[PDB]
């Protein structure tokens, strides 16, 4: 079974990074909507952080799998 | 319009009905008012024959919470008719007092419950110790 | 918010007046009958909504409410399946002895000696043995009592009433507008996320909290009435943590991303449960939980009301290269303005999925004790192959109805449809050549073998013993899947299916599954399959591609989708319509699926099913005769049809005498169909004239003048009785054979 | 306008004081969908059954006929299922309900009030005013007895004591 | 009863289904009470 670890600040770090990464990506790649202060609303923010919890969950599970944690 | 401190930082009001938001907030206010006052009330005095979070499951086995659920469920059905008919179409101080004390009750109840997780105790019981 | 709900209120009046006026829905039929053709034309065109109405809005409204009516019938059907299980079944006796009791949920009344059909199915019970696999579903669900089967029956009835109310309500009280139905992004978002995603997630929750604890206790051996009720697992988390200790930690491992804690009940075992011969339900729970996540993820792809998402029009119009002209431009407009184009896709996909279901369920048996219930394994494979084949032919039926009616060349200039129609001779000539090659090099190998075996030349045959046509690619794929556990699926413990290789799984001394070896006979019959599927594609594709026009008839679209001919000229244009290729392609579908289920039936009996005893050796039902006898036609005639028809012919006087009667009755219906297929309308009208004369002689002629059936209806009646007869013969033959021996 | 009973619920609009006993209580909006004449026929039929049932309980504990065994009313249901008098009552009720089906067709066809069977043998209803008050009282009693019925049968199940003996004890 | 609903029940398929179900039904009942009648008893 792929090893997973109990929540630590390291798990938080990956999640925070991934959420911010997607918030910046969402400002760039969301085609229909002051780098983050133009046209930024809740559906844009709620979508980029939804992909952050998808990317972050995948990254956390993968880094636990290989040993990086 | 009541209790407007210009505080909608995330701008939820832009993407959900203000009537729906106000109804949900005032319902949350009144539920948390009852819950917080009840949480302090249990430690002040006890009804005959009858602590914060595990007492939910101490009460469900009797059928108390199930009965309360049935009556809240009934009232909430007529109240869902109420909110649908709201949505499909010297006192202002008192409304603002209700909403302010209700937001305070939400903070207070959250505090008491997470205090229970910390210490396994009710609010004023911990306050005393 | 351009995605919005819009409804016309009180559109159509709930009146019985049009009930009393048969044919009210069309201008031709509403003026009443003058010949008997009117009666047949009434039933033929009734659900052809786009033939009655011009507006896409009223057509969409009729379809939406008719889908509720269909749901109401399915819920009523499901509710009755539960009630017969609750009231007229040996389910409770079967729960104690799944390997000894035969499932039975139908009891006949004693009237004309027909109570012989209440055979001794076991458990102190008499009834008709049922093969639909409901008992195995209910045990997989964790039902464990007839009381819970009554509650499921009521749950179906309440749903059945709610669907028929909604169909009435959404046609007569609150009918959505066309702009509501034309929300393809919204509908896909909800049907991926809401229907399929929350469907899987909720079912995973039932599996985890009810199916997993109840079935662990059953497979441990606890008696069904000794098992705690399904809600005591929901409340007493200590009792659930006894069976699965990961429940001691609750939902903190889920939220903190420490998912490995849940490996007690979310496994990736693979293979089968040794006790029941079924899939590990801890695997099915993880399967449905994982499927649920990516259906909820998939349902966030399309743009509805907040700028995030894809426009499906933009995706399609962007995919165009140097070979394909304007590309997928105009396909969005087709699929949001034509119901037939949507029905053509969805029928072909649903038929394909039903064919996949047949293959996946025999090979990876999902339910407890369904693998060693061989009447069920044969029944649900055969049933889902026929549903698939029928639905696939209706996909080409409605691709033809689209092309004849809903296709507009002005909106389809130089796109993928325009380009397909403009080289359809190259497509149909290449498919035609493949089908000739395939027929010669698949069925001609059988004819070579018939001749060589008849001539005494067994060294000259294509056989495992003689010249060998081995399926090396299928054997190699089988090798890879047995090597996959621990190698290319490292955390899997067993193979996806034991059909690929590996152990023999035995339940109650009967084989659940065991490796299905492939030899020359398997090479031969697989190319038989590729030939029959390609010809079926050939007949149906030629009908779709030539539906509007040919070199023969330059204006076939003006005659319609369904016309009998365009006269005896040009040498003769009989059966030139797109309807007439669906008619001819349902015969070749029948031919195709008949060989598939015959291949399945003989191979499973000969090489898979049977009994295990000391030394672990398996005695198969027909003793491994497939390898050396499925290579000749005489082997299929003798060792499959003749040898296995013994049970249905000798069934008289037993509980299987019903199958013996349906065997003969379907042979009758099939032959009777050839009266309609080989004959023509002109003979039958002239025969009717003399019969009309004798009525005129007695002053008893009818005022609705009798006619011979139309040319099309003679074809439709002939095909329907051919299918009813052909399939009904195999149904009786399959069911009496496998109930007796398996 | 707003509902008389529920102040914050709007009036249903198919309930415009046409029937006696109308307080505007219809949250589910069954009167926006279904015929109110049919619903009122059912209301009065369910209520009249409930009224005869509650009295049926009370008298059956106080007295029972000498030719029938003494026992509790739910036990009476099961005893008369197996004895034969239950089918008697079912047959004669069903017989009357045939002419009730004709009566409901007469109501749908506009020619009859929903619960009116012209059953005034003792001439108790005198004129329009006393008849309106009597039918308001009938509706109120019918609804109340429907509630009451649930209580007697359900309470007997939970505690195996009859309604009068349950008031007498505890 | 509604005259359009009675005109619907007078339609040929309903009457055909009802009459032949009624006809089938008293053959079934006659063979329940009086079974195995190969001959007119005389
Ligand atoms: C939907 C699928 C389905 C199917 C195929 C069956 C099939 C069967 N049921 Mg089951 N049943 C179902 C659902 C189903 N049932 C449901 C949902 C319930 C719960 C209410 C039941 C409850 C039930 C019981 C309680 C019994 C059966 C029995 C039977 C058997 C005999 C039925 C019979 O001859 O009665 C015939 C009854 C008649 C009144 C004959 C009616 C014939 C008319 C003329 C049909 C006409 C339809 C009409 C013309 C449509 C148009 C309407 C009009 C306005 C024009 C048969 C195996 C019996 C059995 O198994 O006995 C051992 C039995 O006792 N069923
Ligand atoms: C989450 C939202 C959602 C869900 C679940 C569905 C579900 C369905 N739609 Mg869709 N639909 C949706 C949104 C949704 N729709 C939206 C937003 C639109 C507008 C664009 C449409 C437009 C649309 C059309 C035009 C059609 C459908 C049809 C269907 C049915 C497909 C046949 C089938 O598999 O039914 C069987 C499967 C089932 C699960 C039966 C379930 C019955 C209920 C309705 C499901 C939901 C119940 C409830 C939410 C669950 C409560 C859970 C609670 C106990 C905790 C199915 C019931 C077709 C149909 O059959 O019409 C009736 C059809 O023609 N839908
Ligand atoms: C730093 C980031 C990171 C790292 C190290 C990994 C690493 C891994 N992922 Mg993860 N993943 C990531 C980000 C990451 N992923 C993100 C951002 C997503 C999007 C949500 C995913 C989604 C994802 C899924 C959905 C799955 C993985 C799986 C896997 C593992 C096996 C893949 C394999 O060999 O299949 C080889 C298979 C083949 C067919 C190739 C031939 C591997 C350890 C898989 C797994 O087994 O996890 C247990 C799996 O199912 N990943
Ligand atoms: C509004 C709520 C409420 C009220 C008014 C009461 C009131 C009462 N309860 Mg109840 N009770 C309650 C909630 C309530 N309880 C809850 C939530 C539970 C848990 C499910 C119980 C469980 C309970 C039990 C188990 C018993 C009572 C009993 C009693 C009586 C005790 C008399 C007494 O000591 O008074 C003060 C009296 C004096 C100071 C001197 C005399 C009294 C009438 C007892 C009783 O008498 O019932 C027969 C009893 O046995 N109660
Ligand atoms: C729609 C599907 C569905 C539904 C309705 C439920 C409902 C529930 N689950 Mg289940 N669950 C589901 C899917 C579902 N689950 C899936 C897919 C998984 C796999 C990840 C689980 C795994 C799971 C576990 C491991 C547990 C629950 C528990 C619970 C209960 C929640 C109690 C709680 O908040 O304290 C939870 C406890 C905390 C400490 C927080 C509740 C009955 C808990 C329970 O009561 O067990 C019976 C519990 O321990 N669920
Ligand atoms: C989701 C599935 C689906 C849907 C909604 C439709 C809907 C439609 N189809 Mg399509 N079709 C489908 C599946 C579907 N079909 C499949 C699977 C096939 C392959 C066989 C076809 C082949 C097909 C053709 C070839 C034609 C249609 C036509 C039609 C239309 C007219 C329907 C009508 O009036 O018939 C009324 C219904 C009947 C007359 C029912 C009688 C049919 C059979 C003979 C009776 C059933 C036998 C029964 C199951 C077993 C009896 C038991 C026995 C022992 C007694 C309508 C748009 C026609 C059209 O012109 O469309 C524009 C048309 O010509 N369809
Ligand atoms: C046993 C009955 C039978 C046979 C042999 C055929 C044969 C054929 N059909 Mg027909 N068909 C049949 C019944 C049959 N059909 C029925 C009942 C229907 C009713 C719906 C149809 C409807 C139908 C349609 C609608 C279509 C076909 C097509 C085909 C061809 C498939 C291509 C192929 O396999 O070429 C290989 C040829 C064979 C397998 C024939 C047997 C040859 C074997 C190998 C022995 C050859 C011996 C050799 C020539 C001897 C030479 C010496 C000798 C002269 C002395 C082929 C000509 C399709 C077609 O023509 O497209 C290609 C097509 O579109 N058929
Ligand atoms: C006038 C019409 C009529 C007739 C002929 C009957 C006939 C019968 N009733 Mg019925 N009954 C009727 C009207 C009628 N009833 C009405 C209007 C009601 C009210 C709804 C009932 C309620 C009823 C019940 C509740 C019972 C009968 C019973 C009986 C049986 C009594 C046996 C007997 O003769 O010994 C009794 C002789 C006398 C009472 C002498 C007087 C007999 C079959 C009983 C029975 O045994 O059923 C099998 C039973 O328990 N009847
Ligand atoms: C119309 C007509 C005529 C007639 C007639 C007839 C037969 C008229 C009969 C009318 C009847 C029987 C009316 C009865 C109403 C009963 C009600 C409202 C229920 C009350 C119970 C309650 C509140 C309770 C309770 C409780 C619960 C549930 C459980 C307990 O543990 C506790 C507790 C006890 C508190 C005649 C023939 C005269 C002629 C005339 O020309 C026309
Ligand atoms: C099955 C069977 C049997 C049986 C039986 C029977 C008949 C059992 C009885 C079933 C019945 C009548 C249940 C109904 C109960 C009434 C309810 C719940 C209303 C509550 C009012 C509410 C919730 C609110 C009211 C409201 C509040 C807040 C205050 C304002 C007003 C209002 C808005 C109205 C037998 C005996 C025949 C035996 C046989 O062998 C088996
Ligand atoms: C026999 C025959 C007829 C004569 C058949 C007719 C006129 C129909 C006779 C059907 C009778 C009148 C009613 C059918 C009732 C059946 C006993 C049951 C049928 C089941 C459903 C229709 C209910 C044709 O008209 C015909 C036309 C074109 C090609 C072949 C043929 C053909 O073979």
């Amino acid at each position: 079974v792929p090893q997973t670890v109990a929540w630590s600040a390291k798990t938080g770090a990956v999640m925070v990074l991934s959420n911010i990464l997607c918030i910046v990506a969402g400002r760039y790649v969301i085609q229909v909507k002051s780098g983050s202060f133009a046209g930024f609303g809740l559906p844009e923010l709620l979508a980029s952080t939804s992909l952050g919890h998808i990317v972050g969950s995948g990254a956390i599970l993968g880094l636990s799998y290989v040993g990086v944690l | 319009v009541p209790g407007d401190a210009g505080f909608d930082p995330l701008t939820i009001s832009a993407w959900l009905d203000s009537r729906w938001l106000r109804e949900a907030e005032i319902k949350h206010c009144r539920v948390a008012m009852l819950a917080a006052a009840g949480c302090i009330a249990q430690d002040i005095f006890q009804f005959p024959g009858a602590k914060m979070t595990a007492l939910h499951d101490a009460a469900v086995k009797a059928g108390s919470m199930g009965q309360m659920l049935f009556w809240i469920g009934f009232v909430e059905a007529i109240s869902t008719a109420a909110t649908i008919q709201m949505l499909q179409g010297g006192r202002a101080r008192m409304e603002l007092s209700e909403i302010k004390n209700g937001r305070l009750a939400m903070i207070g109840f959250s505090g008491m419950v997470h205090h229970y997780f910390i210490t396994g105790k009710g609010p004023i019981e911990l306050l005393t110790s | 918010k351009k995605v919005s709900i819009t409804v016309d209120r009180d559109p159509v009046a709930t009146s019985f007046e049009k009930w009393a006026q048969p044919g009210h829905f069309s201008r031709t039929l509403a003026k009443g009958p003058k010949t008997t053709t009117w009666i047949w034309n009434l039933h033929a065109d009734v659900h052809d909504f786009d033939s009655h109405t011009n507006s896409l809005e009223d057509i969409s409204r009729k379809i939406f409410s008719a889908h509720f009516g269909q749901l109401s019938i399915i819920f009523l059907w499901l509710s009755g399946m539960y009630f017969h299980g609750a009231r007229f079944s040996n389910y409770s006796a079967w729960l104690s002895n799944p390997t000894a009791v035969k499932p039975s949920a139908q009891v006949v009344w004693p009237i004309v000696g027909q109570e012989v059909l209440n055979g001794d199915v076991g458990g102190g019970f008499q009834g008709v043995q049922v093969t639909s696999g409901f008992f195995q579903i209910w045990r997989s669900s964790g039902i464990t009592s007839e009381v819970e089967l009554y509650w499921c029956a009521l749950a179906g009835l309440i749903m059945s009433g709610l669907m028929i109310f909604a169909g009435w309500f959404h046609y007569h009280k609150a009918a959505p507008k066309l702009e509501w139905f034309q929300n393809a992004e919204s509908m896909l978002n909800h049907h991926l996320s809401g229907l399929l995603g929350l469907g899987c997630l909720s079912w995973a929750g039932h599996q985890i909290h009810v199916s997993l604890p109840v079935n662990k206790l059953l497979d441990a051996g606890v008696a069904p009435q000794e098992i705690p009720l399904p809600h005591e697992f929901l409340v007493n988390r200590d009792l659930m943590a006894q069976l699965y200790p990961s429940f001691s930690k609750g939902l903190v491992p889920f939220f903190t991303l420490n998912w490995s804690e849940y490996s007690d009940f979310l496994t990736f075992k693979g293979g089968l449960n040794p006790v029941t011969g079924g899939l590990w339900l801890s695997d099915t729970a993880h399967h449905h939980l994982a499927l649920a996540v990516l259906f909820i993820v998939a349902g966030h792809m399309y743009r509805t009301n907040w700028g995030i998402g894809h426009s499906m029009k933009e995706i399609l119009e962007a995919h165009k290269g140097p070979f394909t002209g304007e590309g997928h431009k105009g396909l969005y407009e087709i699929l949001t303005t034509s119901w037939h184009a949507q029905l053509a896709i969805n029928l072909a996909m649903l038929g394909s999925v039903s064919i996949i279901v047949a293959h996946h369920m025999y090979a990876m048996p999902p339910y407890p004790y369904i693998a060693t219930d061989y009447p069920t394994q044969l029944s649900i494979f055969t049933h889902h192959m026929w549903i698939g084949g029928f639905c696939v032919c209706g996909g080409a039926a409605h691709a033809g109805i689209f092309m004849v009616r809903d296709y507009n060349p002005a909106q389809n200039y130089n796109n993928l449809l325009d380009r397909v129609i403009r080289h359809r001779d190259a497509i149909i000539s290449h498919l035609n050549w493949i089908c000739i090659f395939l027929g010669f090099h698949s069925f001609g190998l059988y004819i070579h073998n018939d001749t060589m075996r008849a001539l005494g030349r067994t060294q000259d045959m294509f056989s495992d013993t003689a010249i060998q046509l081995k399926p090396v690619f299928a054997q190699w794929v089988q090798s890879i899947h047995t090597l996959a556990p621990g190698n290319t699926t490292p955390n899997a413990l067993a193979t996806a299916s034991y059909a690929f290789g590996g152990d023999v799984v035995a339940v109650g001394n009967k084989v659940a599954m065991m490796p299905i070896s492939l030899g020359t006979a398997d090479f031969m019959v697989h190319h038989i399959h590729a030939f029959t599927i390609h010809v079926t594609v050939l007949i149906l594709l030629k009908g779709v591609l030539f539906s509007r026009n040919s070199r023969l008839i330059p204006d076939k679209a003006n005659l319609g989708f369904r016309f009998p001919c365009d006269g005896p000229g040009r040498g003769g244009t009989c059966q030139s319509s797109a309807w007439d290729s669906v008619f001819l392609g349902l015969f070749w579908m029948y031919n195709c699926i008949s060989v598939v289920i015959f291949h399945f039936s003989w191979k499973m009996q000969s090489d898979v099913w049977g009994t295990v005893q000391s030394d672990g050796t398996v005695t198969h039902i027909t003793g491994g005769n497939f390898a050396q006898s499925a290579i000749t036609i005489n082997g299929w005639l003798r060792d499959f049809l003749w040898a296995q028809a013994s049970q249905v012919i000798q069934s008289y006087g037993s509980a299987l005498s019903a199958y013996g009667l349906i065997f003969l009755g379907a042979h009758f219906i099939w032959a009777f169909s050839l009266m309609f297929l080989f004959s023509g309308r002109g003979y039958w009208q002239e025969l009717i004239e003399s019969i009309v004369w004798a009525h005129n002689k007695l002053n008893v002629a009818p005022a609705i003048q009798p006619r011979a059936l139309s040319i099309t209806q003679g074809r439709a009646v002939g095909l329907a009785h051919y299918l009813l007869g052909g399939i009904g013969t195999t149904w009786a033959f399959f069911l009496a054979r496998i109930i007796s021996v398996g | 306008d707003f509902s008389a009973a529920v102040p914050f619920l709007k009036r249903p609009s198919n309930l415009d004081g046409a029937y006696i006993g109308d307080v505007g209580f219809d949250p589910l909006g069954f009167s926006d969908v279904f015929d109110l004449r049919v619903l009122r026929e059912a209301e009065l039929k369910h209520g009249r059954f409930a009224m005869l049932a509650v009295l049926g309980f009370i008298v059956q504990e106080l007295y029972t006929f000498p030719f029938f065994p003494k026992m509790a009313p739910v036990d009476a249901h099961d005893y008369f299922v197996k004895q034969g008098g239950g089918s008697q009552i079912i047959f004669w009720i069903s017989f009357v309900e045939l002419f009730g089906v004709v009566a409901l067709f007469e109501t749908l066809q506009g020619k009859r009030e929903p619960g009116d069977f012209a059953f005034d043998p003792l001439g108790l209803a005198k004129d329009e005013a006393t008849l309106e008050r009597y039918r308001l009282a009938e509706v109120k009693h019918a609804r109340l007895a429907m509630i009451a019925i649930g209580g007697f049968i359900h309470q007997y199940w939970v505690t195996k004591q009859t309604v009068l003996e349950q008031l007498g004890n505890f | 009863m509604d005259s359009n609903f009675l005109k619907y029940l007078s339609t040929a398929p309903v009457l055909f289904t009802v009459w032949l179900s009624f006809t089938a039904s008293f053959i079934i009942e006659a063979n329940r009470f009086f079974p195995d009648m190969l001959y007119f008893p005389m």
